[PDB]
């Protein structure tokens, strides 16, 4: 076979303690889910500094603790945008789920507030910038250093997936780069626990799954696409299935058709066939070997998926770090006021926030 | 030729 008889039990044995550590993960996991903890805060309780992004809704502004002199990312949620666009189960999703996860790749919430006219998510700040920031002005990114990136994700949706959730969002938009040069996934704005099937027609056009776009009730296996179309970018530096206009981007991905630079390795066209799959019964991360499938790939065969686990492994880039609160390696956006109406907006959509 | 979106790409919450 393709492993001797050393590797092969080596191998087996790294899989059942993947599942070992799945689950003592879904026991903490349902415990903080099912009780939560009280994480409040107010605005007055930290100094705004700059915005960081913005989104629907609002914006993501760097603020400071003014007690503990500790910089976070404010996620902050205007509630009539939210109640409008039908956003509000979403917006409760992201708040339940980002205070019952833990993952050294998944961004730390902190604070949960609310008052008359927003919703808040204090979480800890990543200061290395965008992905997307990083890809868009290099161009593209080596295939061992896509790889790095890759791996943290699949271990990520490993996580993710064992406790039946869905995160339904990934793009380079929405992975952070921290000091030590490891991915931060924020954003968790799509995030659902979902045991089989789910029907909400939402994510990005780009990174969308064919049976989203074709009203199918779908399942996890949509971030396994997600996850092809992120690698194709990384290694490309452009997507897969890319157009002007969101229309013409749905095309191009319920045909399937997948054309590759010239320069992509035999492994990675391969491994990227698999996950850029339509037929649901063979995409890679849908199959009988689940994750293993990609983890076990060609392509990932230099992967210590442990060494990654525990951020052993060299990364290809750090980011110019200048201080705690140093914003250097954001770009920069309008600045608007945070405006606090005299009456509560919208108090009866958001009680269980 | 190809063309495509190289800014930030918005989500969307219907189609």
């Amino acid at each position: 076979g393709h492993m001797g008889n050393a590797a092969a039990a080596k191998k087996g044995s790294e899989q059942e303690s993947v599942k070992e550590f799945l689950a003592k993960a879904k026991e903490e996991f349902l415990k903080k889910w099912e009780s939560p903890s009280q994480n409040t805060a107010q605005l007055d309780h930290f100094d705004r500094i700059k915005t960081l992004g913005t989104g629907s809704f609002g914006r993501v502004m760097l603020v400071k603790h003014k007690e503990t002199g500790n910089h976070y990312a404010m996620k902050i949620l205007d509630k009539q945008k939210v109640v409008k666009l039908k956003q509000i189960e979403h917006t409760l999703n992201e708040k339940r789920i980002l205070q019952a996860v833990n993952f050294p790749f998944l961004v730390k919430l902190e604070f949960s507030f609310k008052d008359n006219s927003n919703l808040y998510m204090v979480m800890e700040y990543v200061p290395g910038g965008e992905m997307f920031s990083h890809l868009r002005r290099i161009g593209r990114f080596s295939e061992p250093h896509a790889r790095f990136y890759a791996a943290q994700i699949v271990l990520t949706f490993e996580y993710l997936h064992s406790l039946d959730l869905i995160y339904r969002d990934l793009k380079p938009e929405n992975l952070l780069i921290d000091q030590q040069g490891y991915i931060q996934v924020t954003d968790f704005g799509f995030a659902k626990r979902v045991k089989g099937r789910t029907w909400t027609l939402c994510g990005t056009p780009e990174y969308l799954a064919p049976e989203i776009i074709l009203s199918k009730g779908y399942n996890k296996a949509v971030d396994w696409w997600a996850l092809g179309v992120l690698i194709y970018e990384m290694a490309a530096g452009y997507p897969p299935f890319f157009a002007d206009q969101p229309i013409q981007i749905y095309e191009k991905i319920v045909s399937g058709k997948v054309r590759f630079p010239s320069h992509f390795s035999s492994d990675l066209k391969d491994l990227l066939r698999n996950l850029l799959q339509v037929d649901l019964t063979k995409r890679f991360g849908n199959l009988k070997n689940g994750v293993n499938d990609i983890k076990n790939h060609k392509w990932f065969a230099t992967t210590d998926w442990i060494a990654i686990y525990q951020r052993k492994v060299e990364a290809p880039f750090i980011p110019k770090f200048k201080g705690p609160g140093d914003t250097s390696n954001f770009d920069d956006y309008e600045e608007e006021e945070i405006r606090v109406s005299i009456n509560e907006k919208c108090g009866k959509e958001f009680t269980e926030f | 030729i190809a063309a495509g979106r190289t800014g930030r790409r918005q989500a969307i919450h219907d189609i």
